[PDB]
């Protein structure tokens, strides 16, 4: 008779306590930013993961890490424990602010399949909103590979011979014009896939990184600022 | 060795399940119709439910 | 010798094709016009369940048809009340990436699992009064796709690495492993008599499994693409699955082939979750076009829409008595319909 | 007769405002995904204030048509003036706050959900209502009429005489803040959207072969500027116009339903939920 | 049932020509974005060329861009790839790879596992 009312009361205070916990964890959950790291195995994704791990640790299934830039919590997910197929577990990454794509630029054939992986990421129905941040690792390696000779990028890419650099930041990395022509050919090869489609929802944000780099965390910081400004403007609906 | 034995047991099992009991599609469809029409009145989402059976609405 | 095995395989596949040809002599739409329709099914949101932050991947009801658990991508596993809309418990998970959730038929246990490759078991009924994790099941390499409780001490866990495996919680180790699939087994439903369970994979091969024997009894391939959700028509002798082919179909265990398929020209996306109503007349199908759908399970023509979410419908679970149906989706909202 | 050239305008205004506000409260109290926004809460309180001013502006139409009198215009005049003036103040300061909100969203995009705590939001809403009431207290202190709103009564124009000091106070501490805030926030947001569109079109050029807040605030302030300029003009030297005063005041009043017709013809997060709810309620 | 029957092969001299055939059944064939994948022995499995739904959008690996031409008959239910000027290194086993999904452009057909929608194998050597 009365124990129903008593149970209603106690259940009500239980629900109130649970919702107090949930409105704490809403702030905890929105205070942090999710970044699906993805890329080839020879591509030095784990190297930059160690770099922003120094600048918590993955145990099994996903090799997570957390890092902070100007008191902004960045928590990013290296999915490495799973199998070679990836069509189904990547649908679980729409709450991600931005995919991070890392590429070994030096190994050509190991570059066309990076292009196909980008083309699969871009046109995925659940990654149409998700904007790739693109890293191009092994910059010094590609520099030596097209500076020393005998490893012809023209063989693995037939349009590089006719290609010329449009406008670029040459003089400070200006070891040679050929290395800059090659590296901007590669980023344009990604960006042609990037700007072929999209309703303004997502954009590629290419960067160059060598082995020993530290400021790539700030690069992700500035990028994610630009992506979230773009989507906040989109919610502001101005076109 | 082990892979060849696993393949042999696999093709043996497929040979065993080659000759399993076969009913026709008409009797299977009749079984689904029988289960549907047998449990017709007890379906709450199929039937228009009177509000007395969920009376705390 | 290899050519003798090849001609034996040729004889086997010709036997399978000839069995399908000679067995098929009827169609459910063709032999009986005496079926009566279901007509319109207007399902209204009786009550909306608003606790989750991120998208929802799985929900599962209790046996009492009142409690139901739902797990979501923020890392919360909330046990809900379908009457008072009250959160009995909300378990914070170790891994956010949770693609499945199962709630024990007794009612004491609930399980999570996903990309972290652990199928953790949570005990609820405790004398302390706080929800804890019972044991961590670590015998899988690929992501855990779907899990279903057999009883208090057995759970079957489907994974992304072709392996659906029977377990034993209090040991801490596997008991059995079913390996017959080709890739990505996604959803698995238990038979009503609990002796069997079926499981669909990305190969579009939905393979039956015998728990006691440990091997595949029958294999079903009638889909053109990878399979996202499977069920049981509650007679236990039939089952229907929905795939990313943008179609869905029903196979019968005794007929061991395709029986009836439910599709339309307008629907251009695949089922994420499917489930059956209690009498098996109302097939109830989630979809990637942001709303659910409701299908007559015999006449093969849709009969209701549950457009209350503006994201893909990832969850759809009917009650054991039929007094509800609750569809989760990626907008972090769970809605009970009637 | 009973002022036949005005009563149609008055009654159409009342019914339009209360209808649109009931509709937008239905949208924002039914749609679950629409609720979890800061600007959604701001629009909800806009709807509350607009519904209150709409239902309160019924009684001048009743006095025009059926002629009731609890008190013979001696106190109900400035009661109606205070009510309409405070509610329009609330809507104006709400537009100022939603402009501050998505200025914070654009300018500080990472720490956005850190800054706008719903505690801070509800404290802001309370500060809007408390401030809007607290500015207009010299109306209670017999110094000056708050404005030419509610001068449809014949007694109010011939009895009240506004004070230059008090209207200077309310201009330089209530309306100029809202105008400067909305101008600043749209100027910076437009500049940022300009450079973003420039970068998008630039990258689409190397590789080849309106806004709801801007529209709403621009309509609101195009409808509000005649009232404020002619109000400060009529209190500058005691200048006297009839047609201009009435038409500008009720033009300022029309904001309250125009805020809802903007969402009724655009911003499909509103229209989708409205169509869903209409289809659910009709069948 | 998913069926990918392949034919056409045998050894050819360098600078020759040959045709690839990919007979398919069990699904709407005018619907999917097929591919062509190859594995030269000692190396991984690599994609060659792709044909979208109507057939207009074609892309090529940056080694076989000038030589090979890819086409399909959706009525005759077959993919094709025509070889011209065969290098000595084009010895590989050739599989036509169908997408996981219809009605979309994303397609993950490179994987080293037993990918389900990839052909059994036809052999082309030089």
């Amino acid at each position: 008779t009365e124990d129903q009312r008593n149970e209603e009361k106690a259940q009500r205070e239980a629900n109130k306590k649970i919702e107090k916990q949930l409105q704490k964890d809403k702030q905890v959950y929105r205070a942090t930013h999710r970044l699906l790291l993805l890329g080839a195995d020879n591509s030095g994704k784990s190297t930059i993961v160690k770099q922003m791990r120094i600048l918590s640790g993955g145990t099994s299934g996903i090799f997570e890490t957390k890092f902070q830039v100007d008191k902004v919590n960045f928590h990013m997910f290296d999915v490495g424990g799973q199998r070679d197929e990836r069509r189904k577990w990547i649908q679980c990454f729409n709450d991600v602010t931005a995919i991070i794509f890392v590429v070994d630029s030096s190994d050509y054939n190991r570059l066309q399949e990076a292009l196909n992986l980008f083309k699969s990421i871009w046109n995925n129905r659940w990654l149409r909103t998700i904007s790739v941040i693109l890293f191009l690792n092994k910059q010094d390696l590609l520099a030596e590979k097209v500076l020393a000779g005998k490893s012809k990028i023209e063989d693995y890419f037939p349009e590089f011979a006719r290609y010329t650099t449009p406008e670029d930041a040459t003089p400070e990395p200006g070891e040679d014009p050929r290395v800059t022509r090659a590296k901007y050919f590669i980023r344009d090869e990604f960006l042609r896939i990037s700007t072929a489609s999209g309703d303004g929802r997502h954009y590629c944000y290419p960067h160059f990184t060598c082995a020993v780099d530290t400021e790539n965390a700030r690069r992700i910081f500035n990028d994610c600022r630009d992506i979230i400004q773009r989507m906040h403007l989109r919610q502001y609906e101005l076109l | 060795t082990a892979s060849i034995a696993q393949a042999r047991k696999l093709v043996e099992q497929l040979k065993m399940e080659a000759n399993i009991d076969r009913i026709k599609v008409s009797k299977a469809a009749a079984d689904l119709m029988a289960y549907c029409e047998a449990h017709a009145k007890e379906d709450p989402l199929l039937t228009p439910v009177p509000a007395s059976e969920n009376p705390f609405r | 010798e290899l050519d003798q095995l090849r001609q034996e395989a040729e004889q086997l596949k010709n036997q399978i094709r000839d069995a399908r040809k000679a067995c098929a002599d009827a169609t459910l739409s063709q032999i009986t016009n005496n079926i009566d329709p279901v007509g319109r099914i207007q399902m209204r949101t009786r009550r909306t369940l608003r606790g989750h932050l991120a998208k929802i991947y799985a929900m599962h009801w209790g046996t009492d048809s009142r409690l139901l658990v739902s797990a979501s991508q923020d890392g919360k596993l909330i046990i809900w009340d379908s009457y008072t809309t009250n959160k009995v418990h909300a378990i914070p998970l170790r891994s956010s990436w949770v693609m499945t959730c199962a709630y024990a038929p007794s009612g004491n246990y609930v399980a999570c699992g996903g990309l972290d490759n652990i199928c953790s078991i949570y005990n609820l009924k405790t004398r302390e009064g706080n929800v804890r994790v019972s044991r961590e099941l670590a015998g899988h390499t690929g992501y855990l796709s779907c899990c279903r409780f057999l009883d208090d001490n057995q759970i079957v866990t489907s994974s992304g690495d072709t392996t659906c495996a029977l377990w034993d919680i209090e040991t801490g180790q596997q008991t059995t492993t079913f390996t017959g699939h080709t890739g990505d087994v996604m959803s698995l439903s238990l038979a009503p008599d609990t002796r069997l369970f079926v499981s669909g994979a990305c190969d579009a091969s939905a393979k039956l499994w015998d728990v006691r024997e440990g091997m595949c009894r029958q294999t079903f391939t009638g889909h053109e693409s990878d399979i996202n959700a499977i069920c049981f028509f509650p007679n236990g002798n039939a089952f229907a699955t929905g795939s990313d082919d943008a179609t869905c179909r029903l196979f019968d265990l005794r007929a061991d082939q395709e029986l009836m398929t439910y599709s339309h020209d307008n629907i251009i996306c695949g089922i994420t979750s499917v489930s059956f109503s209690k009498s098996g007349r109302l097939l109830l199908a989630g979809y990637d076009d942001f709303n659910c759908n409701v299908w007559d399970a015999l006449k093969a023509d849709r009969a209701g829409v549950l457009a209350g979410h503006d994201n893909r419908v990832s969850c759809l679970g009917v009650t054991d008595d039929g007094m509800a149906v609750a569809t989760g989706s990626w907008d972090s909202f769970l809605k009970i319909w009637n | 007769n009973f002022c036949l050239l005005e009563v149609l305008i008055i009654v159409f205004l009342t019914v339009l405002i209360i209808s649109g506000n009931i509709i937008v409260i239905f949208v924002f109290h039914c749609a679950p995904l629409l609720n979890h926004h800061t600007t959604s809460y701001f629009i909800q309180t806009m709807a509350y204030a607009d519904l209150f001013v709409g239902v309160s502006c019924v009684v001048p139409s009743l006095s025009l048509l059926h002629h009731p009198l609890p008190v013979e215009e001696s106190l109900t005049c400035q009661i109606f003036g205070f009510v309409v003036s405070v509610l329009k103040s609330v809507s104006m300061a709400s537009l100022a706050c939603i402009s501050i909100d998505r200025y914070i969203a654009i300018t500080k995009p990472l720490t956005y959900n850190t800054l706008v705590t719903p505690w801070r939001l509800r404290l802001c809403i309370f500060l809007i209502w408390l401030y809007s009431t607290l500015v207009f207290l010299p109306s209670f202190f017999h110094w000056g009429k708050p404005g030419y709103h509610g001068d449809v009564f014949q007694w109010c124009a011939e009895s009240w005489h506004t004070d230059s000091y008090f209207t200077l106070f309310i201009v330089m501490m209530l309306y100029a803040p809202a105008a400067l805030i909305v101008c600043f926030t749209y100027f910076n947001i437009f500049r940022i959207c300009q450079q973003h569109t420039k970068d998008i079109s630039e990258r689409q050029a190397r590789f080849s072969s309106a806004m709801v807040l801007f529209r709403i605030t621009s309509v609101f302030y195009i409808l509000w500027l005649p009232y404020i300029i002619y109000f400060l003009l009529e209190s500058s030297t005691g200048h006297s116009n009839r047609f201009a005063s009435f038409l500008t005041t009720w033009l300022a009043i029309s904001n309250s339903f125009c805020n809802c017709v903007i969402y009724s013809l655009s911003n499909s997060v509103f229209q989708r939920g409205l169509k869903r709810l209409s289809g659910a309620m009709c069948t | 049932q998913v069926q990918l029957q392949e034919s056409g092969g045998g050894l050819v001299q360098p600078g020759g020509s040959l045709r690839l055939s990919c007979a398919a059944s069990g699904f709407t064939f005018s619907n999917y974005k097929m591919n062509w994948v190859r594995q030269a022995p000692g190396k991984g499995l690599e994609w060659v060329s792709d044909i979208s739904q109507s057939g207009a959008s074609i892309s090529y690996t940056g080694s076989v861009k000038g030589r090979f031409t890819i086409s399909r008959d959706n009525a005759k239910n077959t993919l094709y790839l025509q070889m011209n000027s065969l290098k000595p290194e084009d010895t590989a086993v050739y599989y036509c790879a169908r997408c996981p999904a219809p009605f979309t452009r994303d397609c993950f057909d490179v994987t080293s596992t037993t990918y389900a929608y990839r052909g059994q194998g036809t052999q082309v050597t030089v």
